[PDB]
């Protein structure tokens, strides 16, 4: 029942030029400084959305490459920013960036592999860093990083699979750890994981597919679990998961497209989490990526698994088979 | 308001700068705990600073007395609780509490379970807190039966029940652990959930859980007299609700699923009729419903072809 009501003067056209301008000018501010702890991911969101729009050249490649090198630590892991601590989240983001730029050997790939390998636990799970937080988010970060480097064989894959499957729930979904409640974010991480490791036959696609399509509210937007407000990014996790399991047609594509377009800021460019709210690069990427999965002509095809242009993944020959 | 943001920034930035400088210097001391407390209060997702607190507490543990270290730990628990009250959905804060409790000589787990209960009173859907409660339950060896009673009180006292029904789905198998619930348990659960959705027909969580219970059986040709009678009773009760709430899609779907559970071929006519009504009522799901109907029509052909 909880939903937004889209006012009738909400944007109903795609404003690609404004979005490119918004991202091109981002970080030229209070919010920028307070999100330094996730800077590497911020850079990934910006570059990926620009590349999906055909505008990657407007970003500063050489500056970003030097920044990434300076964020790899002696253990091989990559931090969010210079001086911060290494983590799987920012290691993935860094590898995705270097893959976009065909510059993987800017960092020490052997040490990245060793870092990822070192974070796997006896039950097959992965910690995010040396402090031991366990979450299926990190199982996905681990295999997505290794897949992009061609080094999936470096971890214990069967045990990693066993752990992820132990996180599958009564409703067909997945949570962060065994016993955790289903959540769209975690479902994206786990279905992406199972795509990468060739285990999608173990998902109950009809059951999970149903739970996912029930995320769509009368406004057209998707929420991330029952009784929550829709958000343009939960919209993305849900759509990518549905695509991975071959069930994207189970949501009303036109109603969702209209909800995503209504989240644009016509004055500044960018997308917000919901109509009328303040935009940010995170929601700009996931709004544009959502539109691409729904088949928007002006945007490059996007990988539902890696949230990167398909043409990039074709180049490195890392293209997981989906359900359909 | 605007000028004060520049006031906060510079204090945030200078404190941040000061912490990093101290860290390279190897000054693992209380000044760092002071600086990080300022920053982590406003910004608990700054993970590197939680790492810094742990490095300082680890270092101070070595060069302080048991009583001084006990004091530091109690101060840490208070700091964590104050951070949680401000932002109860931060991964970093909940993880630091787990890290802290896991290394204590004599942790008070009962106090932690009470913290969870209080946070679940404020937001019954906070998955960070449910996850923490499972951690505490495991560490304290709390039995599935006790946690089952907790979920019951939570389900009847108010709504927002998806998280509580989920916890039940994980606890029930543990009370009856197999290498697919026993029928006596299933029948009690069906009764509990049926009450739930006739109390609030708009509560989607009871309907999702009920669909799982309808699958957790032993087959339609293995239907006992009691289970057959219970499912037929649910069927008529759903039809009752359907007259009261003609736009309620959950009841229509559940009618279809019940007829499937009872006798696919005998109810084929009615099943198809209900798909037409449901698609009219829930048009966004029409594609899903067509694929489900196609799957059921395919199962029916296989059942008809099994005829001797
Ligand atoms: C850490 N994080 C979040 O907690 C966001 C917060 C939010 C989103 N919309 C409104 N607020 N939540 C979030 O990303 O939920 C996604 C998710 C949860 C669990 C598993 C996977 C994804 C966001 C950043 C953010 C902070 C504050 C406000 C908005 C965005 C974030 O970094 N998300 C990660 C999610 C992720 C992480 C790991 C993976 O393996 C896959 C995905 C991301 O997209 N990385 O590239
Ligand atoms: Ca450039
Ligand atoms: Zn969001």
């Amino acid at each position: 029942q909880k939903d937004v009501t889209i006012k009738s003067d909400a944007p109903d056209t795609l404003l690609l030029e404004k979005h490119a301008d918004y991202i091109a000018s981002y970080g030229s501010d209070y919010e920028y400084c307070m999100s330094e702890y996730l800077r590497m991911s911020g850079v990934y969101w910006g570059l990926t959305v620009m590349d999906l729009m055909g505008q990657l050249h407007r970003m500063n490649k050489e500056e970003i490459l030097v920044f990434i090198k300076s964020c790899q630590h002696e253990c091989g892991g990559v931090s969010a920013s210079i001086g911060h601590d290494p983590h799987l989240l920012y290691t993935l983001s860094a590898v995705q960036i270097l893959t976009l730029y065909d510059s993987i050997h800017v960092i020490n790939v052997d040490k990245v592999v060793a870092y990822v390998q070192s974070l796997q636990k006896e039950d097959g799970s992965f910690a995010g860093d040396i402090w031991g937080e366990i979450d299926t988010r990190f199982s996905f970060c681990a295999v997505a990083t290794l897949a992009l480097l061609g080094k999936l064989d470096a971890i214990n894959v069967e045990k990693a699979i066993e752990f992820v499957l132990s996180c599958m729930n009564f409703d067909g979904g997945f949570g962060c750890r065994p016993g955790s409640e289903s959540h769209a974010g975690q479902i994206y991480c786990c279905t992406g994981f199972l795509a990468i490791t060739s285990q999608l036959h173990q998902v109950n696609s009809d059951l999970l597919g149903w739970w996912l399509c029930e995320r769509q509210l009368p406004s057209g937007g998707l929420n991330g679990r029952p009784e929550k407000l829709p958000d343009v990014c939960y919209s993305w996790w849900v759509l990518a998961s549905l695509k991975i399991i071959g069930r994207l047609h189970w949501i009303d594509r036109e109603k969702l497209r209209s909800f995503i377009l209504a989240c644009q800021d016509e004055e500044t460019g960018g997308f917000a989490d919901r109509p009328g709210d303040m935009v940010d690069p995170f929601h700009t990427l996931f709004g544009i990526a959502g539109l691409s999965l729904l088949g928007e002509e002006q945007i490059k095809p996007v990988s539902p698994v890696f949230c990167m242009p398909e043409e990039v993944l074709q180049r490195v020959n890392v293209q997981p088979e989906l359900v359909s | 308001k605007r000028l004060e943001r520049e006031q906060k920034l510079k204090l945030y930035q200078s404190a941040t700068q000061a912490v990093f400088q101290k860290r390279q210097a190897g000054e693992l001391d209380e000044s760092v705990l002071e600086l990080t407390s300022q920053i982590l209060g406003a910004n608990p997702d700054f993970a590197t600073l939680w790492n810094c607190r742990r490095e300082v507490l680890q270092h101070l543990e070595t060069e302080k007395s048991p009583e001084e270290s006990a004091a530091l730990v109690k101060a840490e628990l208070g700091f964590l609780e104050s951070c949680l009250r401000v932002n109860p959905k931060s991964y970093g804060t909940w993880h630091h509490r787990c890290w802290l409790l896991s290394r204590l000589p004599e942790p008070n787990w009962a106090r932690e379970l009470e913290l969870c209960a209080r946070f679940l009173e404020a937001d019954e859907r906070n998955f960070h807190c449910w996850d923490y409660r499972r951690f505490v339950a495991a560490q304290a060896a709390v039995a599935p039966a006790e946690e089952l009673a907790f979920t019951d009180s939570l389900i009847t006292r108010n709504f927002s029940n998806y998280s509580s029904w989920h916890y039940r789905s994980c606890l029930l198998p543990q009370l009856h652990p197999q290498p697919r619930l026993p029928e006596n348990v299933l029948l009690k659960e069906l009764e509990l959930v049926q009450n739930a959705f006739f109390t609030d027909p708009n509560d989607q969580s009871a309907w999702f859980y009920h669909r799982w219970l309808l699958g957790a059986g032993s087959g339609r040709c293995e239907l006992s007299v009691e289970k057959s009678t219970v499912l037929q009773s649910e069927l008529e009760s759903c039809k009752e609700l359907q007259e009261l709430e003609p736009e309620n899609k959950w009841c229509l779907l559940t009618i279809i699923l019940l007829m499937r559970a009872l006798d696919p071929l005998l109810y084929e006519k009615e099943t198809l009729q209900y798909f037409s009504t449901l698609k009219a009522v829930d048009p966004m799901r029409a594609a899903y419903l067509d694929d489900l109907r196609s799957k059921f029509l395919l199962e029916n052909s296989v059942l008809k072809m099994e005829y001797a």
